């Protein structure tokens, strides 16, 4: 898509970017944003919207770790929506930007995957109807649809809730939050703890309680815990 | 209480009335009034277009007796069909696309009697074979500037699809008034009519020119085809040692070899071989 | 060739815009200035660009 992002006309474009925001849309990849850095400097207004978005939807939940451009785009977002001479349909990215970047309270990715490669179906209804704001603004108002809580949790007795702790001895710095602004191995994650899928294979259950998760986790969902 | 993502509709017979109406009274502005409906609140359809008598000017040009116009309209509604006159249209030669001074002084009183009333700008001058210009102009009220004209609930009518020109924004453009944005609806008895009127029938198809004008021809095209290639071996052999930078600006004046030897390649080859591809299908169709 | 169309789209663009007018340079001047003269009409003490 790569030479398509180049074409004579700007609606082809405009396609060329949207189809890079939503293709590779939750894994943060170096090269689609490679490609969305030229993209936002251009005559055409509704193509530097697009190229907005769909930057926006490829650097959810990722804090300047696996992508480093990730600060420089927010930054970016805020040069756009600060700016006093812009066009509006431009602007109208940036604020858009702000909003499905931070989608809520960094704790829902979307994904059009699931656990096994299995097709996960209202987030690409949702996508598909995302697509639609260039016709009606609540049209592509549904997004919630394709927003899923990544977290690990799960209660031994129907409702008994469970107290595990245990991170990866990895970095505090990969699976940190943004810390907004208004050296430990391990760390710690609490029962209801978010985990996204970039490291999501470097935890371990912890060794100390005697509950183990039955199922090899390998999986952001529900677990059974059998309190040995 | 809203103007919202609106379109204009206009029909393929209107937009060629338009254009030769407008080529028809050149220097001058030519008048017209439109013929449509309001399809719903949101789109206006033009469905035809229809002329009067004028009386012009250098500067103006003014209507004659409306007997004509009451009586035409009227006329009009016993075949086919009966529209209203939703619009008028003028032209604007050599001029910058846009409503005057006094083009929008008539626009209120169109306004006056209907609501949804668009003014519509052609010119036949900057119009080329490719691109018609054309414009649709919608007067907005000048004593609300504070609140908003059109609230844009989508993306339609916006730099989306278009941009706003430059002598339109100094004449007025988003002031005083505003653009609507056009596209043509084509219905399909028209469309597979107006696909096919430039082929002819099958004598055109089948038929060898002539042998001594296509030998002639041959023999003319070789014959400078002789002279040109003489020129081109001096170009490949000088080729002075110095950067095509500045051998493009001396390439500037006079000079054509490496240029004309593919357009003679080409009218050599497309003229040989379909002559003698006919040749073998008129010798052995008909037999 | 897309580079081409593009540079078409853009050259029609562009054409719009101004001229320039030449002249020849009589002498030059202290802080930057030029003494220019245009064809038909006289003199001008001009200043000078940054390339």
């Amino acid at each position: 898509v790569s030479l398509l992002s180049e074409s004579y006309n700007p609606h082809v474009r405009y396609g060329a970017a949207m189809a890079l925001g939503i293709c590779c849309a939750g894994t943060g990849n170096k090269e689609a944003i490679n490609l969305l850095e030229p993209m936002t400097n251009d005559p055409v207004n509704y193509v530097r919207q697009g190229a907005l978005i769909a930057s926006a939807l490829i650097m959810i939940q990722q804090t300047e770790i696996t992508c480093p451009k990730v600060n420089q785009f927010r930054q970016l977002y805020s040069k756009v929506i600060n700016d006093k001479h812009d066009d509006v349909m431009a602007k109208f990215g940036a604020i858009l930007a702000q909003g499905i970047l931070d989608a809520g309270g960094h704790n829902v990715t979307i994904s059009l995957q699931s656990r096994t490669g299995h097709t996960h179906m209202p987030s690409v209804v949702g996508v598909l109807v995302f697509t639609q704001f260039w016709f009606w603004f609540p049209l592509s108002h549904f997004l919630s649809l394709a927003y899923t809580p990544t977290c690990v949790i799960g209660l031994n007795k129907d409702l008994k809730m469970p107290k595990v702790q245990y991170k990866s001895n990895c970095k505090p710095s990969t699976f940190a939050y943004p810390a907004p602004l208004e050296e430990p191995n391990f760390q710690l994650l609490d029962n209801p703890a978010r985990v996204m899928p970039a490291q999501l294979k470097v935890l371990t259950m912890p060794e100390t309680c005697r509950y183990q998760p039955f199922k090899p986790l390998s999986i952001g969902g529900i677990i059974i815990l059998k309190d040995t | 209480a809203v103007d919202t993502a609106e379109q204009v509709y206009i029909s393929s017979l209107a937009l060629l009335k338009m254009l030769k109406h407008g080529r028809a009274g050149v220097p001058m502005e030519v008048m017209g009034l439109m013929l449509g409906e309001f399809v719903d609140d949101y789109t206006v359809r033009v469905i035809d277009v229809f002329a009067m008598p004028q009386s012009g000017t250098g500067v103006s040009v003014e209507a004659v007796d409306p007997v004509f116009q009451a009586k035409m309209l009227d006329m009009l509604k016993q075949t086919g069909r009966p529209e209203m006159v939703v619009g008028w249209y003028h032209s604007h030669p050599g001029f910058g696309c846009w409503l005057s001074g006094v083009d929008i002084n008539t626009q209120q009183s169109f306004e006056a009697l209907s609501e949804r009333a668009v003014a519509v700008v052609v010119d036949p001058i900057q119009s080329v074979k490719g691109k018609v210009v054309i414009d649709a102009f919608r007067l907005i009220n000048a004593n609300m500037m504070v609140l908003g004209h059109e609230p844009r609930q989508t993306t339609s009518n916006l730099g989306h699809l278009n941009k706003p020109s430059i002598q339109a924004l100094i004449h007025g453009l988003n002031r005083h008034y505003y653009s609507i944005t056009i596209n043509y609806r084509k219905n399909e008895l028209e469309q597979k009519m107006l696909l096919n009127l430039h082929k002819k029938s099958w004598m055109e198809g089948l038929t060898l020119q002539d042998y001594s004008e296509h030998c002639k021809h041959n023999e003319s095209v070789v014959k400078e085809m002789l002279e040109l290639a003489k020129n081109y071996n001096k170009a490949v052999e000088e080729e002075d040692k110095m950067t095509p930078e500045q051998l493009a600006i001396k390439n500037v004046g006079k000079q054509d070899p490496k240029r004309h030897l593919e357009e003679h390649v080409d009218v050599l080859m497309t003229s040989n071989i379909v002559q003698c591809l006919a040749a073998m299908l008129d010798t052995v169709v008909f037999k | 060739l897309n580079a081409k169309v593009r540079l078409l789209r853009e050259e029609l663009q562009l054409l719009q815009e101004q001229g320039s007018y030449v002249g020849e340079v009589v002498r030059a001047m202290d802080k930057k200035k030029v003494l220019v003269k245009v064809h038909p009409e006289g003199k001008f003490v001009v200043d000078v660009d940054k390339n």
